[PDB]
RNA sequence: AAGGGAAGCGCUUGUGACCAGACUUGCGCCCGGCGGAUCAUCCGGUGUUCUCACCGGUGCACUCCGCCGGGCUCAGGCCAG
RNA sequence: CCCACCCAUACCCCGCCCUCAGGGUAGAAACGAUGCCCUGAGGAGUAGGCGGCCGUGGAGGUCAGUGACGAAGCCUAGGGCG
RNA sequence: AACGCGACGAUACUACCCGCACGUUGUAGACGUAUAAGAAUAGGCUCCGGCCUCGUAUCCUAGCAGGCGAUUCCUCCGCCGGCCUCGAAGUGGCCGUCGGUAAUUCGCGUAUUGCAAUUUAGACACGCGCGGGAUCAAAUCCUUUGCAGACGACUUAGAUGUG
């Protein structure tokens, strides 16, 4: 149900119940997803397949830097500096985003929004949040 | 050292004590378990909803028997010669100073056991 | 200004324990799913997570709200009532009480 | 559809006493709040002298020493008859049974807070859906009246006033429906071709 | 020694009596009646009890006690007038007030912090009965004591981040 | 703290109160700074388990012993995915 | 008459205790050999039989045992082993 | 009904009413807790076209747990005032003012809660604080009465009077 470039609904975590795009499928249940950031506020991040739901909608992925994607997918991109930000942060102030993350997010989401604005109301769909409303039965509904 | 030997998990089949029948109604009857010898008594007849009776089935695992939750086996210690007896069992045995050991010999035992790496269960009693 | 909701779980009601005519076994509980009526719809929710969320008197680590976690094991009967195993048996005062059933781990 | 609500308000007219009590008791013990109205409109199958004979046997059963305490208090209101059925159907001598009985409320007629709400019916307990057309049936209100209930006329007159107000409300509702239909037509003569065509395929 | 050991002796005044020839039950009831009050109000109440103006409620030891309207002062119907118990409590209260005066405390603002009535060794008598029996008459003494005092985060990462969010916004 | 015509007892939660453990780092490497000669080998004596050691001498910067300022490996308690 | 469902200490798989039965363990780098390792089966129980462990007062030997920096005793909604 | 209910009088403090700052306060258990015709079922509904197995319906549903700004929109909510309405255990309508408001589109912010950890968020009740208005009460003991009485309990009377 999950392919490179597919909209998923994150169910748990900080961005719970919210739609992003799966870009690359990592190993051991790890998925590299992005909002894109300028669309719904979710940056480049990795989540879990058992906590996402795969939607049948497929986004046109042509025009994205696959070398940039797998360079980010290398297994240090977060943990290498995580300790540095933890030590720096711990009146309250938002700790700064790394320049590498900013640059890769800008390239990736520029390409992705350029592709997304082609089909109608997909930007609004990706910006909107997911919720279950009375009478909605997950065991029957098609995603 | 402080850490003990790697051991299989310590599982306890039953934790609560086996209370003697009618001990909670009669104060001349202590809580220590006694085998009931009646021929119509329901504890012995093993009717449901009554007190349980000790059996060999509740026995603890041989690998984890007589072991504290820390993973050591307690050894009663009266002096420095006893802790030197426990010398070669840092990872398996622990020292428990006897209740009638004076404070000065307790200090000596604690010092020697610290040099030996042997854990003392009651080193902070008179502190 | 949104004006929407935030429910990501399915409502459930803890009804009772698995039991016979006399004996009750607190190891497993019976959960009624909101909107599930048959065994196939239950099989959709087999394996899904479940939380009993309650409130206490003392705040221990920033919250007064405590949780008990578990998962759905198998269907129960023909009504779609599910059998659930928790980390600890439910308080038995939560008979007929609310539980939140989470769609993770998901397979759809 | 196996849905959980705040309070389920059941209009008891045309419902069989035992089956409605069964459904209500199961919901109560499952944890749902139930409010039943028109217990005087509730129905009991069989024939009316059968029901009256059963109630007279109930009246015969009575404590000797002091009727004041301990004796079976023969409640003669239809709301209390339905409550008696539910109480016999629920384990009332326990904390959980007490909680379910506290979740239950039963009334004669439709009080003002509940005449403005939606009253649902239970298909498994409907007299029209259950009884064979040739069989006889009685009414709990008539049984209560001939056993000693004192307020048949009061509830009848209150029901008459409630029906008058309901007729006025339904006149307003029909006006609203006609205006809404005219508005939908007038708007559909506008909107945007694409939009209407698409909403169609989807299903709305 | 006194049971209440949590009160400092430099700020309180204490009185004691041992082996007193009074009824333990009546003394307990009247001590509980005068418990927790001001010294002057307790003295006035006890003198009223002697004068049969006010009565102490019979709460625990209340076998076949007749009713009296004065009992409504206590939310009870059964009240009684233990004159001798009242007299001995007045004696102990005056002794304690003298001790407080000696220590220099303000007698107008003193409350009865602690009061306790215990049983003393019983004192035998014997009387003569028919059918060859002799009835024992153990009198039931009690010890009394009284003391008066002056009246007067290991949050998790998610929690820390969410609180940072609400602090910023 | 509990208490609508008994209490008391077993299995299993939950609340409140009060607590025993565990953990605080150990091991080994890449370095650098040190403080130093209990490295090797050989020679004499001694004791033994006849080939093994201890003493005394010889042996001093990529050899041996302890500390420090770092970096890395592994193993470490509780609950989980 | 048909279908599905509920559960007993029963039936099947796994773990743990104990008992019994069957094997291994010396030119000893060798053992609370009254020990240890492998394999299987079995577990209600009155009268009765056998075995092992727990506790009390006193005696011989030993622990170059404990103790006024506190023995024994007693109390304890404080803990550990069985 | 001594653990069924209503009406009214007076209610000193405590805090009686009013607004919020809330509360490490409680709850047999919020998470859109949305939805009034009546009556019949061998008939019914309707705008009078027609429709009715089917509530697998209608409403509602997008925005840092929902920001700031802008073209466009008079749509939908909320609060207070006036007129009226609701008594079966007491509410809703209209108008007005004021506040908020994607139906279309766009820019800037989300990052770090590190791969999930209840998304601590609702309601009513109760309690601590303020600052605005208002008032300055009773019952019991005691004495007395005999329409009452085993004792309680009850009818009575004590403040200036036909005491």
């Amino acid at each position: 149900s999950l392919q490179p470039g597919t909209v998923l609904i994150l169910l748990a975590g900080r961005f719970r119940g919210k739609r992003v795009v799966l870009l690359k499928c990592l190993d051991q249940g790890v998925l590299l997803v992005t909002g894109p950031f300028k669309i719904n506020g979710v940056p480049l991040r990795r989540v879990n397949a058992r906590y996402v739901i795969a939607t049948s909608v497929k986004v046109d992925l042509t025009g994205v830097d696959q070398a940039k994607i797998d360079e980010v997918a290398q297994p240090k991109y977060f943990t290498a500096e995580k300790a540095k930000e933890k030590a720096s942060e711990e009146k309250p102030q938002k700790k700064p985003v790394s320049s590498t993350r900013a640059a890769d997010q800008k390239a990736i989401d520029k390409a992705l929004i350029a592709n997304i604005k082609k089909v109608d109301m997909l930007a609004s769909y990706l910006a909107s949040s997911f919720s279950l409303r009375k009478g909605d039965k997950p065991h029957l509904m098609k995603f | 050292m402080v850490a003990a030997k790697k051991h299989v998990p310590i599982v306890k089949k039953r934790t609560k004590r086996f209370m003697r029948h009618q001990s909670d109604r009669f104060k001349c009857l202590d809580s220590a378990w006694r085998k009931p010898k009646g021929i119509d008594n329901r504890v012995r007849r093993r009717f449901k909803g009554n007190l349980a009776m000790p059996s060999i089935g509740y026995g603890s695992n041989k690998k984890t028997k007589h072991m504290m939750p820390s993973g050591h086996k307690a050894f009663l210690v009266h002096n420095v010669k006893d802790v030197e007896l426990l010398l070669m069992h840092n990872r398996t045995y622990a020292a428990e100073i006897a209740h009638n050991v004076s404070s000065r010999k307790r200090i000596d035992i604690i010092t020697r056991a610290k040099q030996l790496g042997v854990k003392v269960t009651n080193a902070k009693a008179k502190v | 200004p949104s004006e929407a909701g935030h429910r990501l779980y399915v409502k459930g009601r803890h009804l009772s324990y698995q039991r016979g005519r006399r004996n009750t076994h607190p190891k497993t509980s019976l959960i009624k799913i909101e909107g599930v009526d048959d065994t196939a719809a239950a099989n959709f929710y087999l394996g899904k997570r479940v939380a009993y969320v309650y409130r206490a008197q003392k705040e221990v680590r920033g919250t007064k709200i405590r949780v008990i976690w578990g998962k759905i094991t198998r269907p129960h009967g023909n009504s779609g009532v599910v059998r659930a195993k928790f980390t600890h048996p439910l308080p038995a005062r939560s008979f007929g009480a609310s539980v939140r059933i989470m769609l993770y781990p998901s397979s759809i | 559809m196996s849905s959980f609500e705040s309070v389920v308000v059941i209009d008891g007219k045309g419902h069989l006493l035992g089956r409605l009590a069964s459904i209500v008791a199961k919901q109560l013990l499952s944890g749902q709040k139930i409010v039943v109205v028109r217990c005087e409109a509730l129905n009991i199958s069989g024939e009316f002298f059968r029901a009256k004979l059963k109630y007279h046997a109930y009246l015969r059963k009575m404590t000797r020493y002091n009727p004041t305490r301990g004796g079976p208090f023969h409640f003669r209101a239809p709301s209390r008859i339905f409550y008696k059925a539910v109480r016999g159907m629920i384990p009332h001598k326990t904390a959980r049974g007490a909680a379910a009985l506290e979740r239950l409320k039963v009334f004669e007629g439709v009080p003002p807070p509940y005449d403005k709400k939606k009253k649902m019916v239970v298909p498994q307990a409907l007299r029209v859906l259950r009884l064979q057309p040739g069989r006889k049936y009685c009414t709990v209100g008539r049984l209560s009246h001939e056993v000693g209930w004192k307020y048949q006329d009061v509830v009848a007159r209150l029901e008459e006033r409630r029906k008058a107000k309901g007729a006025a409300y339904y006149e307003r509702k029909k006006l609203a429906a006609r205006q809404l239909s005219e508005a939908k037509k007038a708007a559909a003569a506008k909107v945007d071709p694409k939009v209407s065509e698409a909403l169609a395929a989807y299903g709305y | 020694r006194y049971a209440a050991t949590e009160i400092a002796p430099t700020k309180s005044a204490r009185a004691r009596g041992s082996y007193l020839r009074v009824s333990f039950k009546n003394t307990r009831e009247t001590a509980q009646a005068i418990n927790g009050w001001k010294l002057q109000r307790a003295l006035t109440f006890l003198q009223n009890v002697i004068d049969k103006k006010e009565a102490v409620p019979m709460r625990r030891y209340a076998g076949s006690t007749g009713r009296t309207a004065q009992g409504k002062q206590w939310g009870v119907s059964r009240a009684r007038w233990p004159v001798k118990s009242a007299q001995f409590l007045i004696g102990l209260l005056k002794n304690a007030e003298a001790n407080a005066d000696a220590k220099g405390l303000d007698t107008g603002n003193l409350i009865i912090k602690h009061i306790q009535v215990n049983q003393a060794p019983k004192q035998r008598r014997r009387t003569y009965r028919a059918h060859g029996r002799i009835n024992p008459y153990m009198s039931n003494p009690c010890h009394i004591e009284l003391i008066l005092t002056e009246a007067e985060s290991h949050l998790s990462s998610r929690q820390r981040g969410v609180r940072i969010r609400r602090a910023l916004t």
